[PDB]
């Protein structure tokens, strides 16, 4: 799902490159031809700015994937690292105590001898 | 799997490349040309800047199609990326500080037997390619017999948990197998060699106070010389200087050099 | 057992048999290689299939009666007294007797010798061994052996030899070496011209 | 060239009209300060360093008897060492544009003569300086006239 | 090690030898800082007929019977672990090593052993200490004091500037006879440390 | 006094960087009975490190309120260029130690030939 | 308190802060203790009188202690050989 | 016939050549030859006698020998110099008596860098003196003495005008020791502290004129010539590190922690690519300062949210906010400490749904904690913002803002 | 024929590579500068009793093309030497190495010290030349001194002047280098009169 949705959106994000880069040429040369001799027709024309906006539209959609789906698998590699399943998450959430304890020992001796 | 993690990651930062390479473009193209002190150089720059930040875009582009192929409970997670930073922390710090040491005096031996025996054995555990027999043939001081594949037979010589002297032997040939031959020669020149840079690279692993890490170090080092006859010297490139292959290996390296040409 | 390689280099130009091979040594010699004394390979056959007993002088006291494809039996030299005790009831051959005579030369840890097949009493080619004492492990000893040839051989160099064959841990054999003499003898009686 | 082009063919269209930057300015501004938004929140020196960086031997100082302060500069320097300090001023021409037209020394030869041993290191010292590689530099003049003088001390 | 007390001698024999052959294990140190001058140590082989040297730094060499050989040989790594004990000081104190050289060529023609090399700059920029250790010729330290403080160099009017006042100037040299501690190191260091900032 | 005070300070400051080392060591130690030990020496490593801390700190105050009446050249005035009772007992120490260095050679000579004689004798046994 | 790159760099700046400093206070004690040399030759004395007196110590409790290790095996060597 | 052939192992093709000859009137004496020889089927290139001023030492042999492995290796860079057009003056003893070292005058002045700040740095640079050391003898050191420093930093750097930075390059065991490489990356590193010499300057000449929150904001700590560590932050805790990578011809900013209070990172690790992309169209240290000082507050805030929500980093003060995938939220930051908040999943136009879609209803939850009008922004103080994204107990320690989307 | 010629005045001014590193330790003065002049003038002198009449001046101008192609002013006034005791013992024609030392367009004004070195040698060889050659030699003189500006350097005008010391050389009338007709001729052909 993640990786399918990485593939739907990529075909997508090369067509809005392709528009972008058309309607900001478009949008150039009648600019241009307004400005110089050359009197072009008002068309469609199409506006830059729409074309821009859905752009990094696609883009921040293709972020949001990628960022989930690494931060997903980072967990599950991290979970796999780490006889009743009750008692097996009270003795990891028992180690993990203790090893903050450890830490907020250390931590406030080295704060409390100077500084 | 680990190689899935770094294509997610890679390709995060290829769709934020994307994304500034095509705001680069038009954001330089608003500016518009600069004076350049000449009219060619002004549009010379102007189309080369306009050019590269057009190629950085398609370049970008690639990269993610690319990469397309490749690939009381917040508090547990909290732990483990604490805990994780903290060993990645101390690591760097344990060896940055180790590295520059400010100890330059000391003043401001009895092992037991079974303990050698257990820090030989973990170290035989690692290295399956190694067999190391250990044997006490005369007293405390322990005799491990080495064998490197179908390269090497060396003769450590244990005085204590420390390394005191090495006799490298070929595979043919014979170490006598009994009461060991500690006191004898290859008979070919490049394991005397190998000899020479084996009792060298014992005078330089030499730690202090830790009598593990200079065995661990020894054992890593000597299996180095499995890619013997095989690799060639990595200063001068041929096999054979003097008809001899490429007897010596960096300490912190382990690379292959004829030990004419030196580290 | 040392990883060794041998290969027949033809004399060219109008060079004489034993001209090439003074020439072949002298460019050994020169390669800072020591003379280490002489080498003898003499080798009888059997029309029995076919049978062969070749002994290198490299061993002192060993015969070795090899049987084509099938095996190799290293054995003392009271060998050859039952061989001939038993020539009545054996078959005998005739005169395709084959030997290779020529200096041995040490560089380094290689030794190289390089002789002339002489048929009966007539020479005819010449074969180069290159051994290696110190590499046990054998069939991935190959890049040096093949860069001392380059060194030395140039032209002519072998690419291999098939007694090596697939690839594996097994450790190079004294019966590999007897093999390879094997072939190239079989090479030198009928390549004629 | 791919996705790209018309855009590019665009601007090669349109490059030395000079209104262009308005065209350009106008159809980028709105949409990208709309979406990114407001915009942004005497003697030269190489010659001194040289001289600051001579052996302690030499004692190089400016000439005003001859040309003084115009441009290439004249040396009278010194030789002070345990050595022989015979004919001290080897008057040095070191011209404008120092990585180049490398130094000529102004021979004296009325100093230089009526003395064996003056003799002896004017010989040594102009073959010196006739074995010295093109674009030499100060230093290796002085470094020369230094050894040849030694040499005529060792030599003789 | 009875007649030279100046850098240090060990010598560690194996507890196992044979009627053929014998090793030791040799260690040139200094007297107070035993833990950084640790650059040099050796492992003589006394064979029926040779000794074998092995360095440290994967130099071999095959000494004779000839007791001036070894004599010779074990004073010009003396020699050399003298210079390396400066090498090893230096990179403790945080000094910044400009140069080190194992055997150098400039100067005069040497001994049995040839000369060692080695320059420093101290921490805080101008201040510089050279040392040049060897069997026949040795200890010749010259400290690099920098340039308007010895006051007696003389000026020169092409330097119009003050800038160019600060470089490390007239190189003087200090005799290291009649100095304090005990050891070649611990008069390197307390040399390291007059040439330090004065935080008393 | 002052100048072994003043090597105390020295020693000090060069063994508190080997304790925090060997503090950061433990830290990267301890993955996650044994915890018990590892805390016990984290805590005691502190307070030996802390303990160290304040002996250099009344060191420093030691050698800087004594400033002896002889400390009027400053540092670079002290380098020599090129241009009682105590000696009588300092000479009665040497002696001392010359003589029982003297003996000890000639009973590390005596154990060498001892270790050498053993050796060679179990190995021709052989 | 209450990603390889920040503490990577972390770490290089502290540790080499501290390690400056650390060897800024070794200075320093080097320049007391060379002062202190120079200008007052008898404390230095002292320190040498008391550490060849702590050596010369030292090395009668080694011997000391080789002496009975010595006469244990003597005891040991002559309580065997015997038939 | 009777000569000896001692070859030099660390610079290869040199070759001495030592020849014995019987002397005539002393029948139990010889006399020695040295000679110094080149080779490139070995071939001879040049050949030149060498021979002026217990016996087995043969003290001139060594001598000449450990001359010769010393001075070989400072030809080939004397050579490599010479081949690019640096000027640099012949090898010299320098006054240590025993040394080797080659004083450049006057370096390849630049490319791609201003005028005045190349006069500015030509003015600058005292000496360029390389010196060779390290086991086998190839490690190569410059030592650069730049003087008139811009800005000093808080460590013990304010001493006199004369900084010295050094440069080692220790080549490969092939490519022998003096070679292209070492020169190519020294020019490297020198075009790099050029490119950083120029955000110095622009930095030292806008030191007078500050806007008065920027200096006691931020302070400058160290100078290496390579690198700009600057530490911002209400405790000095935070740390920016500038640095141009001539691999890839661009600034590379490196951000830390530094300081005995801070969170558990920078809070600026979420922006870095905005900041680099940043600082590489306009090298400008005080914008970064400026934007850093009014991103930090926000960021604080937008840091400590659960980690349901995602933190989008889009452009430069717009990080995007999203419960879940269904919901959205803008970040726009602005000077004077205001942050302009949206509808996220609004369109900035024509009112149609993006991809993600699923128009947040309320919207006027932020109107309070002061139709389709949640498209447009709603200013806030940075308190607010605090107090909208701090987790507070409930009117399980959730936000505010999670418990509206929620 | 002129890769002889290089080959050998190539050979002649050679620098040694591997001096300056162990300095002075070569065993061999090399060739100081009369030896070196003499061997050079032989060698030339085989080369040039060897060469043709009409392969006479190509040489020439390869000869004053390698010496203007120098950089150091001791080589240039080496070979300078060659050239002024390869014209002094009768070998060379001393007309065509004036006109080749002139007419050579690497002789520029701003290269100040082959300018000096340059009319220094052609004071020195001037006083052999037939008259209408002086006078073909004053009126190239005459444009390479034309080209100055009105303001130079103050340092480089002494060695500009060395140009000057040949015109009043030709010009002087008690020298009869030429009839002074000519030479006034030559002078009112380049300033006509109402010119400075
Ligand atoms: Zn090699």
């Amino acid at each position: 799902d993640p990786v399918q949705r990485y593939k739907m959106l990529i075909p997508q994000l090369k067509e809005s490159l392709q528009t972008l880069m058309k309607v900001a040429a478009q949008n150039l040369i009648q600019n241009t031809n307004i400005d110089n001799g050359q009197k072009s027709s008002d068309g469609p024309i199409q506006r830059f700015d729409k074309c821009l906006e859905e752009f990094y539209a696609l883009c921040d959609q293709l972020e949001l994937c990628l960022r989930l789906a690494h931060e997903c698998l980072s967990q599950s590699c991290d979970s796999a690292k780490h006889l009743p399943y009750p008692q097996y998450l009270a003795v990891i959430k028992a180690q993990i105590s203790c090893a903050k304890d450890i830490h907020t020992a250390l931590l406030d001796c080295a704060n409390k001898v100077t500084g | 799997v680990s190689v899935n993690l770094e294509a997610f990651s890679q390709a995060i930062s290829a769709i934020q490349a994307l994304r500034s390479s095509v705001s680069r473009v038009f954001d330089c193209l608003k500016d518009g040309m600069r004076n350049k002190e000449t009219l060619e150089g002004r549009e010379k720059a102007f189309i080369a800047h306009f050019q590269d930040n057009l190629h950085s875009v398609n370049r970008d582009l690639n990269e993610l199609e690319r990469l397309s192929n490749l690939v009381l409970y917040s508090q547990l997670l909290q732990a483990y990326k604490w805990s994780n930073k903290l060993q990645y922390h101390a690591g760097l710090a344990s060896g940055l500080l180790n590295q520059q040491s400010l100890k330059r005096s000391a003043n401001q031996l009895v092992l037991p037997p079974q303990y050698v025996d257990d820090v030989i054995s973990r170290i035989d555990r690692m290295f399956p390619e190694m067999s190391i027999h250990l044997s006490r043939p005369n007293g405390t001081s322990a005799m491990l017999l080495v064998t490197l594949g179908k390269v090497l037979k060396v003769i450590v010589v244990m005085r204590s948990l420390f390394i005191d002297r090495t006799i490298v032997k070929g595979y043919n040939e014979n170490v006598y197998t009994e009461d060991l031959d500690i006191w004898s020669k290859s008979n070919y020149q490049v394991f005397q060699k190998v000899t020479d840079h084996a009792t060298t690279a014992l005078l330089h692993y030499q730690l202090p106070q830790m009598p593990d890490v200079v065995v661990r170090s020894f054992m890593t080092w000597l299996r180095s010389y499995i890619k013997l006859f095989q690799a060639p010297c990595q200063r001068c490139g041929k096999f054979l200087q003097d008809g001899l292959p490429p007897t010596w290996r960096d300490f912190r390296t382990l690379e292959a050099f004829h030990d004419t040409c030196r580290q | 057992m040392g990883v060794t390689c041998v290969s027949q280099m033809p004399v060219a130009e109008g060079k004489s048999v034993q001209q090439t091979v003074e020439l072949l040594t002298r460019k050994l010699e020169m390669l800072g290689a020591e003379k280490q004394g002489t080498f003898c390979v003499d080798c009888e056959t059997y029309h029995t299939k076919l049978m062969y007993v070749m002994h290198n002088s490299e061993y002192p006291l060993s015969c070795f009666a090899l049987f084509e494809n099938g095996p190799c039996l290293i054995a003392d030299t009271n060998f050859d007294v039952l061989m001939v005790k038993l020539k009545g009831f054996f078959q005998s051959a005739k005169a395709s007797k084959i030997e290779t005579r020529g200096t041995r030369y040490q560089y380094c840890d290689f030794l190289v010798k390089v002789g002339t097949v002489t048929m009966g009493p007539s020479a005819r080619g010449i074969s180069v061994e290159v051994e290696y004492g110190p590499c046990v492990v054998a069939s991935d000893c190959w890049s040096l052996l093949l860069e001392f040839l380059q060194s030395f051989l140039g032209s002519h160099t072998p690419g291999a030899p098939a007694v090596f064959g697939n690839r594996h841990d097994a450790v190079y054999g004294p019966a590999d070496t007897m093999v390879q003499y094997m072939e190239l003898f079989n090479k030198i009686r009928k390549q004629q011209q | 060239q791919y996705l790209c082009q018309p855009l590019l063919d665009a601007v090669l269209a349109n490059i030395r009209s000079p209104v262009f930057n308005h065209s350009l300015y106008r159809t980028f501004v709105p949409a990208m300060t709309a979406i990114h938004g407001p915009p942004i929140t005497s003697i030269p020196s190489v010659l001194q360093g040289e001289v600051a960086r001579l052996d302690p031997k030499f004692l190089v100082n400016l000439d005003p008897s001859h040309c003084s302060n115009n441009g290439t500069v004249h040396l009278i320097c010194k030789l002070d060492d345990k050595d022989l300090p015979s004919v001290p001023p080897l008057e040095l021409s070191v011209p404008a544009d120092y990585p180049a037209q490398s130094p000529l020394w102004i021979d004296r030869q009325w100093q230089y003569d009526a003395n064996p041993f003056l003799q002896s290191v004017h010989r040594c010292m102009t073959s010196r300086l006739l074995q010295l590689p093109d674009k030499h530099s100060v230093t290796a003049l002085l470094n020369t006239w230094a050894q040849s003088v030694h040499q005529a001390c060792l030599s003789a | 090690a009875s007649r030279i007390e100046d850098p240090q001698i060990q010598a560690h024999w194996s507890n196992i030898n044979d009627v053929y052959e014998s090793s030791v294990k040799v260690l040139i140190t200094s007297q107070g800082y035993e833990q950084i001058c640790k650059s040099i140590q050796l492992q003589l082989n006394i064979g029926v007929e040779q000794i074998r040297v092995v360095h440290r730094d994967g130099r071999v060499i095959t000494l004779s019977y000839q007791e001036q050989e070894l004599q010779d040989f074990l004073l010009s790594q003396m020699s050399q672990h003298q210079v390396h004990a400066v090498q090893q000081l230096a990179k403790v104190m945080g000094w910044q090593v400009l140069s080190f050289s194992n055997h150098v060529g400039l100067g005069p023609i040497e001994s049995i052993g040839n000369a060692s090399a080695i320059t420093v700059a101290s921490p805080s920029g101008d201040y510089a200490i050279s040392v040049r250790n060897g069997p026949e010729s040795g200890s010749k330290i010259m400290v690099q004091f920098p340039r308007n403080q010895c006051k007696d160099l003389p000026k020169s009017d092409v330097l119009q500037d003050n800038k160019w006042s600060h470089l490390r100037g007239p190189f003087k040299e200090v005799q290291w006879n009649k100095m304090e501690g005990r050891n070649f190191v611990y008069k390197m260091e307390l040399l390291m440390s007059a040439l330090s900032p004065c935080l008393l | 006094n002052t100048a072994s005070l003043c090597r105390i300070g020295q020693e000090t400051v060069q063994d508190i960087v080997y304790r925090t080392m060997e503090i950061f060591q433990l830290l990267r130690n301890m993955q996650l009975g044994t915890y018990q030990d590892r805390l016990t020496k984290l805590q005691d490593n502190l307070r030996q490190l802390s303990v160290l801390f304040r002996k250099l700190r009344l060191v420093y105050d030691k050698c800087n309120e004594n400033c002896g009446g002889m400390d009027p050249i400053p540092v670079e005035q002290l380098i020599p260029y090129v241009e009682s009772e105590e000696r009588r007992e300092i000479a009665e120490v040497n002696k001392k130690l010359k003589q029982k260095n003297q003996q000890l050679k000639q009973i590390m000579d005596q154990l060498r030939n001892l270790i050498w004689d053993i050796n060679a004798m179990l190995a021709m046994r052989n | 308190s209450q990603d390889q790159e920040e503490i990577r760099t972390g770490v290089d700046q502290c540790i080499q802060k501290f390690l400056d400093i650390a060897r800024q206070t070794e200075c320093f004690f080097l320049q007391k203790r060379l002062q202190l040399s120079v200008q007052k030759p008898e404390q230095v004395i002292k320190e040498d009188v008391s550490e060849l007196r702590n050596e010369l110590q030292r090395k009668d409790a080694l011997v000391q202690k080789h002496l009975t290790k010595l006469r244990h095996w003597q005891q040991v060597l002559e309580d065997i050989n015997v038939q | 016939k009777n000569k000896l052939f001692i070859k030099l192992t660390r610079l290869p093709q040199y070759y001495i050549v030592v020849e014995m000859l019987e002397v005539p009137n002393k029948p139990t004496q010889l006399s020695y030859k040295y000679y110094f020889m080149s080779v490139n089927p070995a071939m001879a290139l040049l050949l030149q006698q060498f021979k002026e001023n217990m016996c087995a030492f043969n003290k001139v042999l060594a001598h000449f020998v450990a001359m010769c492995d010393t001075n070989m290796p400072f030809v080939g860079l004397r050579l490599e110099l010479s081949n690019l057009e640096i000027p640099h003056q012949g090898v010299q003893v320098e006054g240590d008596g025993f040394s080797h070292a080659i004083r450049l005058l006057k370096i390849p002045p630049c490319k791609g860098i201003t005028e005045e700040t190349q006069k500015a740095l030509d003015r600058s640079l005292l000496d360029c003196t390389f010196r060779l050391q390290g086991r086998n003898n190839r490690t190569w050191v410059a030592e650069l003495v730049f003087a008139n420093c811009p800005l000093n930093g808080t460590s013990t750097r304010e001493q006199g005008p004369s900084r010295h930075v050094y440069l080692t390059y220790e080549n490969l065991l092939s490519e022998p020791v003096g070679g292209r490489k070492v020169v190519e990356m020294f020019l490297n590193d020198w075009n790099s502290i050029a490119r950083l010499y120029e955000c110095v300057l622009e930095f030292a000449r806008s030191l007078p004129d500050i806007p008065a929150h920027l200096n006691i904001f931020s302070e400058v700590r160290v100078y290496n010539y390579r690198k700009l560590i600057l530490c911002y932050g209400t405790t000095k805790g935070s740390s920016i590190s500038i640095q141009w990578n001539s691999i890839h011809q661009k600034f590379h900013i490196s951000l830390g922690t530094v300081g005995p209070n801070s969170g558990c990172s920078n809070c600026h690790n979420t922006i870095l690519h905005q900041l680099q992309e940043m600082f590489n169209k306009t090298p400008n240290v005080v914008q970064l300062l400026q934007v850093l000082f009014d991103t930090q507050a926000p960021l604080n805030a937008i840091n400590k949210l659960p980690t349901c929500f995602s933190i989008l980093p889009q452009s430069s003060t717009h990080i995007r906010l999203a419960f879940r995938n269904m919901y959205c939220i803008d970040i726009y930051c602005r000077s004077r400490g205001v942050v302009a908040i949206r509808d996220g999943a609004y369109s900035l136009f024509d009112n149609s749904k993006l991809v993600e879609g699923f128009y947040p209803a309320p919207g006027l939850k932020t109107f309070l904690n002061m139709s389709w009008a949640a498209s447009i922004p709603t200013i806030l103080t940075h308190s607010a913002l605090n107090i909208l994204l701090l987790p507070s107990p409930t009117p399980y320690l959730c936000s505010p803002l999670e418990r509206f989307l929620g | 024929m002129e890769t002889q010629l290089q080959s050998i005045f190539e050979e002649v001014v050679k620098t040694e590579v591997i001096e300056e590193a162990f300095p002075g330790m070569f065993m061999d003065t090399p060739e100081d500068e009369k030896t070196k002049l003499i061997s050079c003038l032989g060698a030339f002198r085989q080369f040039w009793g060897g060469l043709s009449q009409e392969s006479h001046e190509q040489c020439i101008q390869w000869i004053v093309k390698f010496i203007h192609g120098q950089h150091s002013p001791k080589r240039i006034s080496f070979l300078y030497d060659c050239l002024a005791m390869a014209v002094e013992t009768g070998l060379l024609p001393p007309r065509l190495v004036c006109e080749s030392l002139i007419n050579s367009d690497t002789l520029e004004w701003e290269r100040t010290q082959l300018w000096a070195l340059t009319f220094k040698l052609v004071r020195k060889i001037i006083g052999g030349v037939d008259y209408k050659g002086v006078r073909d030699l004053l009126k190239v003189i005459l444009e390479k001194i034309l080209t100055i500006p009105n303001t130079v350097s103050s340092a480089v005008v002494q060695q500009l002047l060395a140009a000057r010391e040949v015109i009043a050389y030709i010009l002087e009338r008690n020298a009869c280098l030429l009839p002074a007709y000519f030479a006034v001729t030559e002078i009112r052909k380049l300033y006509p009169e109402g010119k400075l």
